[PDB]
């Protein structure tokens, strides 16, 4: 019986209020800035490179993905901003690689395509990291991997950051071998030249497809005679399927996936989906771009969960943290979101909640908007560190799928307790207004303003107020620049910057993909009582 | 000047659907025009083609002659049917259509202009010999001039009723603190239908009666008009026919006459509007007048001769409106969550422009529908009309259906003594308060909630793997004892407590106060409407059951009862006020702003104070709509965490 | 005649539509040589389609793909996944 009437979250914001008008205007500008920058990244190398690419009869990398996935299906692209201003004088749109999750023949798959128009498809250090992140996502969720291979090899000027280390280019083949041993299909489509390590990708794949003339495979670098589809297809045997052109190869790939003999099974209970009771675009006015102002995280929840229905857990205890049960697109989810400074009660409340979700095998969603931990002599005497550690330790051991969304600041140990990047959430997204760093820019400035005020007060040479901002202004600039969402996203610290109006859709797609793998039992360490 | 194979309908709503139905039965292609609001309207979906004519205001859409002509050209429509209202009586639009070579399906411009001017129409009508009503329309007000005109018209006259010359001065000064007409008890309005061909031949359909008027809007139409002698009927129509031929009338038309009593009648006005009271005449004469209008507009002769035209039976037309009678027939706009009507048959015809799930809009007239019933005699037709009105059900907005049932019930209406003060004279009788429901009806409502819960249990069972579990039964049976459920329902302002014992046989025994009722029932679905078949103490009945929000609606042929389900306080959100007595300080921090004086009325969400803690701004908001009793802190004060900030007056 | 649809073989329906719309047939000026005499007008060649028709055809193809997606979704355990939508969203 599911006919019980229940209460719903959310309230109607005051659209006429000046605060709402200002917050909407600021957030809208950030979203518009995000959109137009992606449009530029969409063009890859440029008109001359794109014209040359098409002149060879090859499809553009994004057109390949459009033809590969099922007609009209959504495509969840990841790390669109990788390499954004990362290198001083080189522009590398998207890192030279396009990764995302789409549906092929009704199966969710991870698609990894080299962008040959960007530096001829050479592998920059960020390119390796982006690919490795995609492989990690595919393995953790048991998603088949499809490699649209068109690459020019490693970027020699930066070889030391590509070749040698464990998380360097070599790890790519290690991941392929491991996934194959776990029956996670590895499919490679050679739609261009692959040289040196590149030739290993088709060789390490379970099934392989090569285009008639464009594709070339050789350990040591005419190219067609040395490699080519005909040599590998008919003589070397490296090729499993032979394709006339890019369209033919993509058609063959869809057939290969259809023969995987895989059917998705759900471990969680399902209920009919319902839209939230409030518009999503109201999040612009509610949240704004000023991190100093505070908002009720429940308002964010009310606009993303099915029917804006939410069962809060321990509502009046540790009120700075909000925990409860909801459903997104029918999936059950346990939501943990910051509503103020973390306290001992908040950490205990979170630790209790995480155990509940793990026991019932309920996916967890974290909404990070942190401002730090409570600071005080009494709090330390009562083991706030001991309480904060309880949550870091429960979150780490949880085996249910975890997704993190940074809707505000992310500073210090508060990041760890709320399932930061270091704690292997299945996905991590950030809003365009977010800031992340070891501590807030102001705190670092003020802390230094104590150390050197002390330095010269204790030493005895006076240190004046103008000497203070010759200390504080460079620090604040550095933390503002390095905490910017684009700085964080240019390197692969998150899986993308998302428009707040798209939060519900992105979460729905992400949780759906994460459910391809069975949920394991959670084993906890010692809870330091 | 061509045969019409495609026709643009320059209208919306019910009239547009009616014109389209004649065209479909004739094979004529149909073009709709639509505003942004009417994009999903029934007449848009009904047409073979449909075109946007701009925004919701009719001045910028349906009254935009340029846009209508542009769509007629773009769709290659040979003819425009204007329907009723909007551009149907616009001389400029008619001439513009003729200039652009598009057939206007309606009268010639000369007739439209002549009818429009009261002097010109009356002058030709007096020339026709049609009896005329005498009134003074002169702007001059000299008491002598007004008195001389009152004598010429002959007493009694209306300024204040003036029965004689001696009372004229006193009544004129009373009225002033003017125009003169003729007063008399003259409330019967009798109208006739005349059709004329381009060849000049004309026939008269039988007369109708529009006497009943509410808020200057006609409510009920009956054909033929009651009490009119067969010989009077022939003479009244023939005068209309001669008048129509004299004015060279073409197309459908209505001529109005006023009869105070004793068959004394006089012309009032002639309308080319193709009034929507046309259906009653069609049923009695067995003809389609929309079909006749399309044929005549093309150029064909009138289909039937006067001898061929015959009168059979009696028909009544009632117009449903969203107007709420309690607020003086105030128009209402709302979603039609449930709409149902009497079953269609040759005798019963429903003309509607709305469907269940449609939303009524303030932009246009709110009439929900027009209902037409046909029978051998006036009383039998009236009985059918009431039977059909009870079968017309609407949920989600206020309606005049109840008022219509009361008016049809009134004895004077059944006699046929109809006058236009009927609603004011019988106002107290026509509007009646709700009576307390009977215990039997309350038992039926309780059964309806129980059976709906049983259906919900059944829905869950279908999804479940254990389909045959005994627990999925709704037997409410305990071991060695019987379950009695205490349930409360509210009738009006009165809470009623019903104790329902779930018997082993599947029946329910319900005790309300000191009376015990044995109730058995089932839910069955006919069409899209769930129906409750129930027996209370052996009396068996069938009703339509709709449960929406917290209200149970049972619609039966006898009456409609609405019963309410009490709403728990926790869901009511009154609890949200009860959860905390007062707002407290979020953390230890300085008070930066205070927005409330010692005595101030505040509503939930009204900011009371702003506090900065560790350089982090928090704004305190009003928990309740209660007025503020006192304030515990002032600006610049440091408030400790969880300390009361505001005191609210006890309510 | 327009409502009558025949696919799988050629028919005279379009010829009957041209014939029944011929001005001399509308006038009732018929004789046994009518078809031979007016052969040029009654037999009509194909004319290039309007862009609106092409748009409608593309819409029909897209909607057919959407229907196929719904048919596949019917048999899946993950009935309400956003991936089953045909939004084509990025």
């Amino acid at each position: 019986y599911h006919g019980d009437s229940v209460a719903s979250l959310g309230t109607q914001p005051d659209l006429g209020s000046a605060l709402y008008q200002e917050n909407y205007k600021q957030m809208k500008a950030l979203v518009n800035q995000l959109h137009e920058r992606v449009e530029h990244i969409k063009l890859g190398g440029g008109e001359k490179a794109r014209a040359l690419h098409i002149s060879r009869g090859k499809l553009l990398p994004r057109e390949r993905i459009d033809n590969l996935i099922d007609p009209g299906s959504p495509f969840l692209e990841l790390s669109q901003f990788a390499g954004y201003q990362l290198y001083d004088n080189e522009e590398v749109p998207g890192g030279g690689i396009i990764t995302g999750i789409g549906r092929v023949s009704g199966v969710e798959c991870m698609i990894i395509a080299n962008d040959a128009t960007v530096k001829g498809g050479a592998y920059y250090p960020v390119t390796v990291k982006k690919q490795l992140r995609a492989q990690e996502i595919a393995m953790q969720n048991r998603l088949p991997c499809i490699y649209l291979v068109d690459s020019g090899g490693a970027y020699l000027p930066r070889q030391a950051d590509v070749f040698p280390d464990r998380d360097h280019f070599g790890r790519t083949f290690y991941n392929q071998a491991i996934m194959s041993s776990k029956n996670i299909a590895q499919i490679a489509v050679v739609m261009g030249s692959c040289t040196a390590g590149g030739a290993y990708v088709p060789a390490m794949a379970d099934e392989n497809i090569i285009v008639r003339k464009q594709g070339t495979i050789f350990l040591a670098g005419s190219a067609e005679d040395l490699g080519g589809a005909d040599l590998h297809c008919r003589k070397s045997g490296v090729s499993d399927h032979w394709a006339l052109d890019d369209h033919h190869a993509l058609h063959l790939t869809r057939k290969v996936v259809r023969n995987l003999n895989y059917q998705k099974k759900l471990d969680v209970t399902i209920e009919p989906s319902e839209e939230p009771l409030f518009p999503a675009d109201e999040l612009y006015g509610i949240v704004g771009a000023n991190l100093k102002r505070s908002f009720d995280v429940r308002e964010v929840i009310a606009r993303i969960v099915d029917g804006s229905r939410f069962t809060e857990f321990k509502a009046f205890y540790g009120d700075t943290l909000v925990t409860g049960f909801a459903r997104i697109f029918g999936y059950p989810v346990g939501i943990v979101g910051n509503n103020g400074v973390l306290f001992s009660e908040s950490a205990k409340k979170g630790t209790h909640f995480v155990q509940l979700c793990c026991q019932r095998n309920i996916p967890l969603l974290f909404l990070q908007n942190i401002t730090g931990f409570m600071v005080g002599r009494e709090y330390e005497a009562e083991g706030i560190a001991k309480d904060g550690a309880k949550m870091v330790a429960a979150v780490a051991c949880a085996q249910v799928p975890k997704i993190t969304l940074i809707i505000g600041g992310s500073y210090g140990a508060g990041n760890y307790g709320m399932c930061g990047r270091a704690y292997s959430p299945r996905f991590l997204y950030i809003w365009p207004n977010a800031r992340i760093s070891v501590m807030g820019g102001e705190q670092a400035a003020n802390v230094l303003a104590t150390i050197t005020k002390d330095q010269r007060a204790r030493e005895g040479k006076q240190f004046s107020s103008a000497d203070e901002a010759a200390l504080k202004e460079p620090i604040i600039k550095k933390f503002e620049e390095e905490g910017n969402p684009y700085y964080s996203s240019a390197r692969v610290w998150d899986d993308g910057i998302i428009d707040p109006a798209d939060t519900r859709l992105v979460l729905g797609l992400s949780f759906s993909a994460a459910l391809n793998a069975p949920i394991e039992k959670t084993d906890f360490g010692i809870f330091r009582m | 000047g061509r045969n019409i194979t495609k026709v643009l309908i320059a209208n919306r709503g019910e009239i547009a659907c009616r014109v389209m139905r004649t065209a479909k039965k004739l094979g004529v292609q149909t073009v709709a025009v639509y505003s942004e609001a009417d994009r999903n309207s029934m007449h848009v979906d009904m047409a073979d083609e449909a075109y946007s004519i701009g925004p919701a205001p009719s001045q910028q859409s349906y009254l935009s002659m340029e846009k209508i002509i542009q769509v007629a050209k773009t769709s290659a429509a040979q003819a425009i049917h204007p329907g009723c209202g909007f551009l149907s009586e616009n001389m400029e639009f008619a001439e513009l259509c003729k200039q652009e070579g598009i057939i206007f399906i309606g009268p010639p411009p000369s007739a439209i202009r002549d009818m429009g001017i009261k002097s010109t129409s009356k002058s030709i009508m007096a020339a026709a010999g049609v009896p005329v009503v005498e009134g003074y329309h002169g702007e001059d007000q000299s008491d002598q001039c007004l008195k001389e005109h009152a004598r010429r018209i002959g007493y009694p006259v209306m300024i204040r009723i003036v029965r004689s010359e001696q009372e004229f001065q006193e009544q004129l000064e009373s009225a002033r603190r003017m125009l003169i007409e003729k007063f008399v008890d003259t409330p019967r309005h009798v109208e006739v239908q005349v059709f004329g061909d381009h060849h000049g031949n004309a026939v008269y359909l039988f007369e109708r009666d529009c006497s009943v008027q509410r808020r200057h809007q006609k409510i009920i139409e009956e054909a033929p008009a009651p009490g009119i002698k067969s010989e009077v009927r022939k003479k009244l129509g023939e005068a209309a026919v001669r008048a129509a031929k004299a004015v060279n009338y073409v197309g459908a038309g209505t001529v109005e006459f006023i009869m105070d009593s004793k068959h004394n009648f006089c012309f009032m006005e002639m309308n080319t509007r193709l009034q929507v009271e046309h259906p009653v005449t069609e049923m009695i004469t067995g003809t389609d007048l929309v079909e006749w209008q399309l044929r005549i507009a093309a150029g064909e002769k009138i289909p039937l001769s006067q001898e061929e035209i015959t009168l059979q039976g009696h028909a009544f037309e009632a117009r449903i409106y969203a107007e709420d009678p309690s607020n003086n027939f105030m128009p209402v706009a709302g979603p039609l969550v449930h709409l149902s009507t009497p079953r269609a048959d040759p005798s019963t015809r429903i003309e509607t422009g709305v469907r269940q799930g449609d939303e009524v809009s303030v932009h246009y007239d709110p009439m929900i529908a027009k209902l037409v019933v046909w029978a051998a005699d006036r009383q039998a037709a009236l009985t059918k009309l009431r039977y059909s009105l009870r079968q017309y059900n609407i949920v989600g907005l206020h309606t005049n259906i109840d008022f219509l049932l009361n008016l049809s019930g009134h004895p004077e209406f059944e006699a046929g003594n109809v006058h236009t003060d009927f609603i004011p004279q019988h106002h107290k009788q026509l509007l009646l308060s709700r009576k307390a429901a009977a215990k039997e009806s309350l038992c039926q409502a309780a059964l309806g909630l129980i059976l709906k819960e049983k259906a919900m249990t059944d829905t869950f069972t279908l999804q479940a793997h254990d389909q045959f579990s005994p627990f999925s039964s709704s037997s409410g049976r305990r071991l060695n004892i019987s379950y009695t459920r205490n349930m409360t329902l509210k009738d009006g302002k009165n809470n009623v407590a019903i104790a329902v014992t779930y018997n082993h046989d599947g029946s329910y025994s319900m005790q309300i106060e000191d009376k015990t009722f044995q109730v058995l029932g089932n839910l069955y679905s006919e069409g899209d409407c769930t129906y409750l078949k129930c027996s209370v103490n052996g009396v068996a009945s069938k009703a339509k059951l709709i449960i929406l929000e917290n209200t149970i609606y049972l619609f039966s042929k006898e009456g409609s009862i609405e019963i309410d389900i009490p709403v728990p306080k926790y869901l009511s959100s009154v609890s949200s006020q009860e959860t905390q007595g007062g707002p407290l300080a979020p953390m230890t921090g300085t008070i930066e702003k205070v927005f409330v004086k010692a005595g101030d009325k505040v509503k939930a969400g009204d900011s009371l104070m702003v506090m900065i803690a560790m350089k982090m701004e928090h704004t305190i908001k009003s928990p309740k709509d209660g007025t503020v009793k006192k304030v515990f802190y002032r600006e610049g004060a440091q408030a400790n965490r969880h300390t009361p900030l505001v005191e609210f007056e006890e309510e």
